[PDB]
């Protein structure tokens, strides 16, 4: 017999960001090759199957760096760090390739699907 | 607000 | 000229709840007089002005353990924890009085809203 | 998907 509040995630996701562009409570940092991305753990692994699988490791869970394969672009990774915490992709013909390859290895699907829909309307 |  | 996944947020949310269910990365436990209930302060700051303000306080944003006011009913507190991790309120006639107590503590505007609504119909 |  519940009452549901509709804006209520949207205002909890865009608080979450507000907390990630000031830096509060962060408590990961994403290596991407010479890049890094500060982050909350508890988002990561809400968004990803590879960060839910990294994080529920027993030793894992704890470490304050974690290093992306070297074949990971960091504007891919950028790209999809700002989709988890907005629920909006910068999905553009120059950058497509590398947010789809990106997302397969963070096993982000709805992000995945897309981009095969995406390029499969432009061959 | 609604009922869900 | 971002696209956007509609259903994101909710899911986000979805395994914030499913985190706080298994206490994975909960950083916090928050005292009702007798009750005690962990959560993730991310979450709590992005919900109430009380916790925002409480976790942005340079001392009180590395307690583990916070303790409310002795007149915070912890059916109250409860019912508002489950709320801010999924935007239901189980909003009752026998509970509706200690709900919005609780939401002004913790300046949960929304829940207030509500609450004066629901209280301003029955009289 | 869609467009904001
Ligand atoms: N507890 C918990 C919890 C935290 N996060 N999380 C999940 N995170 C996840 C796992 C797989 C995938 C995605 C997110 C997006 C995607 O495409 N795949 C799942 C579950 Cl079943 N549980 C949890
Ligand atoms: N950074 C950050 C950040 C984290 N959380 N958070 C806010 N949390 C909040 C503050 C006040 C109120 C509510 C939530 C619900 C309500 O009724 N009042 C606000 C801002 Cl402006 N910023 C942030
Ligand atoms: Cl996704
Ligand atoms: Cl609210």
């Amino acid at each position: 017999s519940c009452i549901q509040f509709t804006r209520h995630a949207s205002d909890v996701l865009l608080n979450l960001n507000r907390l990630r562009s000031r830096d509060i409570l962060t408590d990961v940092v994403i290596v991407v090759s010479r890049e890094q991305f500060r982050a909350h753990k508890t988002v990561l692994m809400a968004c990803s199957g590879l960060f839910y699988s990294i994080f529920t490791d027993q030793l894992k869970c704890n470490l304050s760096v974690i290093n992306l394969d070297p074949e990971i672009n960091p504007e891919g990774f950028c790209i999809l760090l700002d989709f988890m915490y907005t629920s909006r992709l910068n999905l553009r013909e120059g950058n497509i390739m590398a947010v789809m390859a990106t997302a397969m290895y963070l096993q982000m699907e709805h992000v995945v699907d897309t981009c095969r829909k995406f390029i499969k309307a432009s061959e | 607000w609604v009922i869900p």
